[PDB]
């Protein structure tokens, strides 16, 4: 309707407007010039004589004669509807599938509103993801984050898309069985490349995996305010369909590193003083403001699991990025260079792996009762075998006493079988299978953590059934 | 003197106040604050133009406003009533008494920041304290008018080691001969950003020992605004130069904590916005520190004498 | 020999050499904290020459 | 009041005109939604305020109203059995009228004012009050909530309503001169309350963990640290504190923690059971909650809400012990919100008024003689997490400099799956030299030195560690292994608990000492019977030795029958046999 | 505008062996090569230039010094082209801004560079498009932006680089012309800490 | 002002082994002696002033203690030169500002010194300059800088500290005065990092 002519500066991403009181503080505007091109923008500072501008993409062709301003909507919002499963947006919700846009059932917010303390519970079911190192040894529970540490060259996207495309709930496993539990996956990618955005629709294309995913892909040459939109417009479909459709949900982020990257210029384009290394002052809170819309609701059946994935910047742990991430988040997963170019994948490390909520999701009547003990053993067995293969180096192996050959041989034997899988897909007894078949080359009494029930039950099984196919 | 008081309060922003019509307010003065509910509030003066006078204040801004606060002058230059009956007494390190006695009577009122001695006035110290430690007195031993500091830790006994030294210190005038007779002798204790358990340590070894008959004490709490920190070693110095130069007293100086007067005057300077120094402390602490050490000394033809040992612990 | 040599010498020079970059680094940092900050008072007092 | 209009929107940051007569640090509600935030800078006719939520969608016109008053919270019946935020909110009621989520703007009371309270008066017309003094009782629970002037107000008492049934808003005594006193009043959240005198600490603050209040104890009105890398059993620590401790009011503050370890705490104590009185153990804590994606304002000022509801159990005469959770995550909310004011960072980014914040909040424990001539304590113990470990960073050395007990965890002693971890070797106590007239005089005549007999053969154990690293543990002689073999006894036996056994999770002082004399008549009777000449492996076997591990779970009032059993049954073994 | 994007299925072949085999780059991919002063990115870089498999190689002198490009100028028209067999500065394209020079034509030389490859890449060929130093772009933003007086991002540099140097990046690929050929831009970038 | 300047060729006899003998310093040059506190440069600054074979000594207390100064006042008029026989006060000019003096004058009195000391030398004499420290002036200027609002360079020095210390430093040498006669100026000044 009413569009404002009073344009009086632009430089770089900002423009001054006067006589624009009328706009609230955070709104979304069009510009348009007079070669009919129309640039969005959002308003940054209100005053009584301006107002402040910032705007999406260059500035190339405006000018200060031709150029005006018309309001779009106060508060950023975001139509969602049911039928958003299967398909691909752009970051700002406008698809990039070729289809026509949805019909939406509501119209909500992006900025969330924080849980009430007393209507959360406590985490008690786990998810199964398909692979060993973490479904045995560190194990996700829903309603937990978890976030998994990468190096520059480390393939966290292959595992990234690996665990979207095969996480799966186990109803029956969950006392008598239960029943048809719905499931969901959203994918938010910011700051990805050409040749990532490629791979991941064709890993999401290529085995049906995308009738039940929503993807919000953000490429690297996009505007950064995009990128800041995206991980807040994933989480609130995430949030709608759990709390309202009972789903259960997995939100996977891409890249956190590209979101302080954004954060920072954003800060700096509107200037403000940075804090510890040129990052913002308030990059805790807004970490803390995406971290901690996951978790499970009192009186619902739905819930909200978060995986975020970042690249810590030197393999750096004292990095604010990995820093602050580790103080919101419970436990990390660690990603090694030596399991890597030792040709190992996934190159998850178990020992400097840790899940904090994962004693709440193990046990019987969800999974099966030895979970705990196994995972502590195989621990502390492999944690004993790294020491000796390093010392074998220098005194030889016939320096050595017996158990100290066995424990080298387990080192090496569960290296190859437990974590290297490739592509494969194992449920949780697969797993429990391997692992116990690994411990059966341990003499029986070495096995201090375990109860004698299990062994009686379990021990003593050959190795030869993985051996098939590595 | 009837007063003056000004109500052109223009600014007002974190310690800082700005006085609009203050050309008669001089550098460096003593400001009462106050309000509407009438709390009064300390400040000073630092820095005068025609057109503002810029005021920060002794402690915290909460409840001030524009319209009833109003700022009127106390003295030009900062002062302590100073007498010889405070032997025995107690003091926050403001000036004012915490052991429910009566006010003292001022004999003379002199300025705290003090001024620099010539030179040619002082003589050179020469007089064996003897201080009860074996390891002090033999090989690094204290002579009468000397600044020797103790280099502590943070888990290290030195506020012990302060105490024994207190209770301990004689004039021994018998071996270099002297004048072989009965000399007075006193203590005058400061301390700054001290707990309530070091404070009740100190007062029961100063009431167990005796020696509090002889001695003064600038008692400053933790709790205490940061600025009677600051003030808290000047008064007690300005106290240990009158006696001595004024009565020929063999005063002894202890500083429990010079690293809380540090941190203090870091706070403070961070606040007006100045140029940081090696680890963020102000870059003029060499000088504010030098002028406490040297009013310590010996006078030529002049009985009294001043030592100073500051205790402060290494981070 | 080999162990209580490496373990009185080598360790603690390291450390003292951490610690001091570290001091250095922290340094420099709250030195251009304090050029932004007086640049960013220039820019707030160019536009109120004349309103 | 002041009452503006918003001149300008940037962020955070709104810039309000006509505001001539607010004051510094007061609390405005900004725009028609009802926002909140505080005062910072006052300059002409304009007003810098700060709101504390999300300014998204306000508008340029929208009115500023100042409350006229800086941050309080209200002080009276009804703060037990509630869970708060960091200002004071109760949470409960907020859910129950907005749903599962907190929407901003929303208007609640911490009082509720509808429930009515038994009032008993203690005073009668013409009588004189001065600050701190006793209006009347209010029963609550089980205690008896005793009604006081504020401290500031004094006067002659008018009228006084009788006996009967009141909120907490109607005024129950009004004095002569037109103060009307109600149920409750504010204080200042940032101001110290006045006492009349402060004392001395010299009773212990019963912990009952064995390790704590025997070897690094911690008098009543003392103050505590307990760090630690990472998981090192913080948390299990704290809340055996809140459960076995005798304070009789328990205040917990959690200062923006994640939101599953906010969900245990508020799950499970609902749960647990007060051993003092057979009643849940909510009856008797106030509980202080906040997430990490709770208002930066809230989470800087959760710790002095605490502090001031402490000091209000205080002066009602009760002994409060208040527990302070990972004051790390304070300290990282007071740079955040240094960093939004642009002030020149000191060390690691932090502000450099850091120790003078943790000085003002260490400082308000002690035992006092309150206004009204009773005594009072209150016990702070606040954790702290260091980001690797390391006890060099600022807020644990600032932190270090005041506290009077420093109990140093790690998680080596957890992989031996020894609880409490922790390092009897870096922790010290400067409360040993006081607390020992009262352990002499109340358990043992002859307790301090039995435990300095015991402490110095732990730190004989510590000694032989250059000898067993390089030679084997059982290669060395018998005045050596005898020592090594006690040692590791009182480690598995004295210095290790579990506190979900009946008989063990809370130990007298009478338990310890005679737990303590088992263990050492036995390393006598061993090291006089070595002076005879014996087989090592007969000491390391003799049956006599299994009492000392099985005294720990006799029940406390059949203890002192089995003290005097082992007593009688060591004198014969080792006289005959060795 | 191109009509679509295709993926990276065939090497790019610089005739060095620790490139070409422990750390390849595809037809359509970009490559960076940081490292001090005297460690071999110029050398590097000339040798793609004389040994690769590209039809076409595009070369970019931002802010280095004058006798390298006098060194390409001269050497060049000596040599053969490994597949065409003619002289070798018939497949190549120069574009020098030496130190010297003004400082404000950087950018614009990158610019040039960058667009001219895209240009030939329309016509069906494998275009190779070399950068001797992106480092030197960003000093000249760094000295543009101290006289716009604005408020810098770490290390005195504009805030906006991160996007221009994304912007850069992201227009190398193996695509499909709008003609319907087949056309790839490769990008290799020294960086000069 | 002087007419020439010579090559020092005579060395400056201090009193001490380790300075005369494998550090030598001539009768025109300039000396420097850092060290951290309690390592002795007073004492030897005091030893060159109490046993050189300079005729006349100037020494400068720039911002240090009262009591060094005290000292020298007091057991100098006891002591006997080694060239003349009478007092060793009377060949000694002391310009003394200690550390709790005005900080601005720390900066005048190190001119003052230099000029009394220049003034010494166009009659011929041999004159010792001794600065007792140099990065006192270096604080005093950092002050001056800070109430000026000039930008620092390093350590909140100003940026021409440099041009200063060099311009001080360059008044010593070997001369032919204009009266024609050969005179000389050593200064020894003493860095407290
Ligand atoms: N592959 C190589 N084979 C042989 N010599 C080489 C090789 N690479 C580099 N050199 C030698 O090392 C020198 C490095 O100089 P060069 O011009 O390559 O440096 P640069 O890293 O590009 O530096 P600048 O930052 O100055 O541009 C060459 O001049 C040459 O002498
Ligand atoms: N040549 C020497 N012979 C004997 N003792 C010496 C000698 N040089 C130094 N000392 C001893 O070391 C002390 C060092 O004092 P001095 O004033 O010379 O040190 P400084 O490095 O100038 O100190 P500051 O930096 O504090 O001014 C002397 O007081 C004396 O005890
Ligand atoms: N007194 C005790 N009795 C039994 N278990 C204990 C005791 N102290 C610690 N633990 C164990 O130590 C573990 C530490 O858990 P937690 O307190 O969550 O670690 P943190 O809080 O340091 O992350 C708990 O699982 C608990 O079982
Ligand atoms: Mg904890
Ligand atoms: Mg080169
Ligand atoms: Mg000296």
């Amino acid at each position: 309707k009413k569009e404002y002519t009073g344009i009086t500066y632009i430089s770089g991403p900002l423009l001054f407007v006067e006589n624009a009181k009328d706009l609230a503080y955070g709104a979304i505007v069009d510009i348009k010039d007079g070669t009919g091109r129309v640039r969005g923008g959002q308003v940054i500072e209100v005053s009584e004589e301006y107002a402040v501008i910032q705007v999406f993409e260059e500035t190339t062709g405006l000018d200060l004669a031709t150029t005006s301003v018309s309001l779009v909507e106060d508060v950023a919002r975001l139509g969602v509807s049911k039928e958003m499963l299967g398909r691909r947006f752009n970051g700002i919700g406008k698809p990039i599938d070729g289809l026509p846009p949805i019909t939406p059932e509501k119209r909500l917010p992006i900025t969330g509103l924080p849980l009430n303390p007393v209507a959360r519970r406590k985490p008690e079911q786990f998810i199964q993801t398909g692979i060993s190192t973490i479904d045995v040894m560190n194990t996700l529970v829903r309603g937990q984050k978890l976030p998994i540490f990468s190096g520059s060259g480390l393939p966290a996207n292959e595992i990234a898309a690996q665990i979207a495309r095969q996480a799966t709930v186990r109803p029956d496993l969950s006392g008598e069985g239960e029943k048809e539990e719905p499931f969901a996956v959203v994918f938010a990618a910011m700051g990805i490349t050409q040749r990532e955005l490629s791979y991941f629709i064709q890993e999401f294309e290529r085995t049906g995996a995308l009738s039940r995913s929503v993807l919000f892909l953000n490429k690297a040459d996009d505007p950064t305010i995009e990128r800041i939109l995206t991980p807040r417009m994933a989480l609130t479909v995430a949030e709608y369909l759990a709390f309202e459709h009972d789903y259960h949900v997995l939100v996977i982020l891409t890249d956190m590193t590209n979101y302080c990257e954004a954060l920072r210029e954003i800060g700096a384009a509107r200037e403000e003083i940075p804090g510890r290394r040129g990052y913002p002052g308030y990059m805790y809170t807004d970490l803390a403001t995406i971290y901690e819309r996951a978790g499970v609701v009192e009186g619902k059946k739905g819930s909200v699991t978060q995986i975020p994935i970042l690249s810590m910047p030197d393999d750096d742990r004292t990095h604010p990025i990995p820093d602050l991430t580790g103080y919101i988040t419970e436990g990390q997963i660690q990603l090694s260079r030596e399991l890597h170019r030792k040709g190992i994948y996934p190159p998850i490390d178990p020992l400097p792996s840790l899940s904090r909520l994962m004693n709440n999701g193990v046990g019987k009547g969800k999974t099966r009762e030895d979970h705990k003990q196994v995972s502590d053993q195989l621990y502390s067995a492999y944690a004993n075998g790294v020491d000796i293969r390093k010392l074998v180096a220098i005194i030889g192996e016939d320096a050595l006493t017996e158990n100290d050959r066995r424990y080298l041989q387990f080192a090496d034997a569960f290296e190859r079988f437990f974590i290297n899988q490739g592509q494969q897909n194992r449920s949780i007894e697969e797993s429990l299978q391997i692992a116990w078949a690994l411990l059966s080359m341990l003499p029986q009494g070495e096995l201090k953590r375990i109860s004698k029930d299990h062994i009686g039950k379990y021990y003593g099984q050959k190795l030869e059934e993985i051996w098939g196919a590595p | 003197l009837l007063k003056k008081e000004y109500t052109g309060i223009t600014y007002i922003s974190g310690p800082l106040l700005f006085v609009e019509n203050a050309k008669d307010l001089a550098y460096g003065a003593i400001v009462d604050i106050k309000d509407g509910t009438g709390r009064v509030r300390g400040g000073q003066v630092i820095e005068v133009s025609e057109e503002y006078a810029v005021i920060q204040v002794f402690e915290e801004t909460t409840g001030l406003d524009l319209a009833t606060t109003s700022v009127s002058l106390v003295e030009d230059v900062a002062r302590l009533g100073v007498s010889k009956e405070m032997l025995g007494r107690r003091f926050n390190g403001i000036g004012k008494p915490i052991d429910g006695l009566p006010p003292i009577t001022p004999e003379k009122r002199l300025p705290i920041t003090g001024l620099p001695l010539n030179p040619v006035a002082r003589r050179k110290p020469e007089q064996f304290i003897q201080t009860g430690i074996s390891t002090i007195d033999v090989m690094n031993t204290l002579v009468r008018g000397q600044k020797l500091p103790i280099f502590s830790g943070s888990g290290l006994p030195a506020n012990e080691i302060a105490a024994q030294i207190a209770r301990q210190a004689t004039v021994r005038p018998d071996l270099s001969g002297e004048g072989e007779k009965e000399e007075p002798f006193a203590v005058v204790f400061a301390a700054m950003g001290i707990t309530q358990r070091e404070l009740s340590y100190f007062i029961q070894e100063f009431e167990r020992t005796g020696a509090l008959s002889r001695s003064v004490l600038f008692l400053n709490k933790a709790d205490d605004p940061t600025i009677e920190r600051i003030l808290t070693p000047r008064m007690a110095l300005t106290v240990a130069e009158y006696l001595a130069f004024e009565h020929d007293y063999h005063v002894l100086v202890i500083l429990t904590d010079m690293t809380n007067y540090c941190e203090a005057l870091r706070e403070i300077g961070a606040a007006r916005e100045e140029i940081p120094g090696r680890r963020g402390y102000p870059g003029y602490m060499y000088t504010d520190l030098a002028t406490i050490y040297e009013r310590a000394g010996v006078v030529e033809g002049k009985k009294g004498s001043v030592t100073q040992i500051p205790i402060l612990s290494m981070p | 020999r080999r162990v209580n040599a490496l373990e009185q010498v080598v360790i603690p020079g390291i450390r003292a050499q951490i610690r001091f970059i570290q001091q250095v680094l922290e340094q420099r940092e709250r030195e251009d904290t304090f050029r932004l900050k007086r640049i960013k008072g220039k820019i707030e007092a160019r536009e109120a020459e004349e309103e | 009041m002041i009452q503006g209009v918003i001149q300008k929107i940037a962020g955070p940051a709104v810039i309000a005109k006509g505001m001539l007569g607010a004051r510094m640090y007061d609390i405005c509600k900004v725009g028609e939604e009802g926002l909140v935030g505080e005062i910072i800078r006052l300059d002409g006719d304009t007003a810098f305020v700060q709101v504390y939520e999300d300014t998204s969608g306000l508008k340029v016109g929208e009115p500023v109203v100042s409350t006229g008053l800086p941050l309080a919270v209200e002080l009276g019946p009804g703060m037990l059995n509630g869970i708060y935020d960091g200002i004071q909110r109760p949470l409960e009621r907020i859910r129950e009228k907005t749903g599962i989520y907190i929407t901003r703007g929303v208007v609640v009371h911490a009082l509720d004012r509808e429930k009515k309270w038994a009032w008993t008066p203690m005073v009668k017309p013409g009588d004189e009050v001065r600050g701190g003094m006793v209006l009347g009782t209010v029963p609550e629970f089980g205690f008896t909530h005793k009604i006081l002037v504020p401290p500031d107000v004094r006067g002659r008492v008018k009228e006084v309503k009788p006996a009967g049934e009141y909120t907490v808003e109607e005024p129950v005594v009004v004095l002569e001169d037109g103060t009307e006193l109600k149920m409750y009043h504010t204080w200042p959240v940032r101001r110290a309350r006045p006492v009349q005198r402060k004392l001395d600490p010299n009773t212990p603050f019963l912990t009952g963990m064995r390790i704590l209040d025997v070897l690094f104890p911690v008098a009543m009105g003392g103050t505590a640290a307990i760090p630690g890398p990472f998981g090192s059993g913080k948390t299990v620590t704290q809340q055996s504190l809140a459960k076995w401790s005798n304070a009789d009011v328990v205040v917990y503050v959690g200062c923006g923690e994640r939101g599953n370890e906010m969900t245990d705490v508020l799950v499970e104590f609902p749960e647990l059971t007060d051993p003092k009185t057979g009643g849940p153990l909510m009856h008797r804590t106030v509980l202080i909650a906040n997430t990490s994606n709770m208002p930066v304002a809230a989470r800087e000022a959760s710790i002095y809400v605490g502090v001031t509801i402490a000091e209000y159990f205080r002066d009602q005469g009760f002994s409060v012990a208040l527990m302070a959770d990972s004051t790390s995550r304070w300290a990282e909310a007071l740079r955040e919100i240094s960093s939004r004011l642009e002030e020149m960072p000191a060390e690691e980014g932090y502000p450099p008024y850091l120790a003078a914040r943790l000085a003002a909040f260490y400082e308000r424990a002690g035992k006092v003689i309150t206004l009204g001539g009773e005594e009072g304590a209150v016990t702070i113990v606040g954790a702290v997490s260091p980001p690797g470990g390391d006890m060099s960073e600022p807020v644990t050395q600032s932190t270090l400099r005041i506290v009077g007990a420093f109990w140093r965890l790690d998680a080596s002693l957890a992989f031996r799956r020894h609880f409490p971890a922790i390092n009897w070797n870096g922790s010290y106590s400067l409360f040993t030299s006081a607390l020992d007239p009262w352990y002499r005089e109340n358990v043992a005549e002859d307790y301090p030195e039995l435990r300095d007999a015991i402490s110095e053969l732990l730190q004989r154990e510590a000694g032989l560690q250059e000898i067993v690293q390089l030679v084997g543990p059982d290669a060395l002689q018998d005045a050596e292994r005898l020592v090594i073999e006690v040692g590791r006894i009182i480690r598995e036996d004295f210095l290790q608990q579990n506190a979900y056994h009946e008989v063990d999770a809370y130990c007298s002082m009478k338990k310890a000492y005679g737990i303590m004399k088992m263990i050492l008549a036995f390393y006598k009777e061993a090291e006089a019977a070595i002076k005879r000449g014996v087989s090592i492996d007969e000491i390391l076997q003799l049956p006599v030795l299994e009492r000392i591990g099985r005294a720990r779970y006799v029940s406390e009032e059949e203890f002192p029958a089995y003290f005097e059993e082992a007593m009688k049954e060591i004198q014969g073994a080792f006289k005959a046999l060795a």
